[PDB]
């Protein structure tokens, strides 16, 4: 819908800016589950790695 | 409305025989320019996918 209002209601496009933004990051440990299977647990330690 | 006539215009009347009571053959010819400012509504937002 939106690339046809644009289409719609313009004469031209060019890039201007852009914003990355990672969030609600959370490194999950896993371990095995009761039963059998794997079971998964937020980690306080665990890391992620941006550059 | 606007109503619109040509004003009549007498022929002739006096020492020409004969002449009777006429009009002068006129017809009128302008131009009628009209201009109508519309209001517009604004369209609605989409929230459509598609």
């Amino acid at each position: 819908l939106e690339f046809q209002h644009l289409i719609e209601n313009y004469g031209s496009i060019a890039p201007d800016a852009l914003t990355v933004t990672i969030s609600e990051i959370a490194v999950k440990d896993v371990t095995d589950k009761t039963g059998g299977g794997v079971q998964v647990t937020d980690s306080t330690t665990g890391r992620l790695c941006m550059l | 409305q606007i109503f619109l006539k040509i004003l009549p215009q007498s022929g002739p009347i006096g020492g020409i025989k004969s002449m009777g009571i006429t009009t002068l053959v006129q017809y009128a010819v302008g131009i009628m320019t009209v201009t109508m400012t519309f209001k517009l509504g604004p369209r609605k937002a989409t929230g459509r996918w598609n």
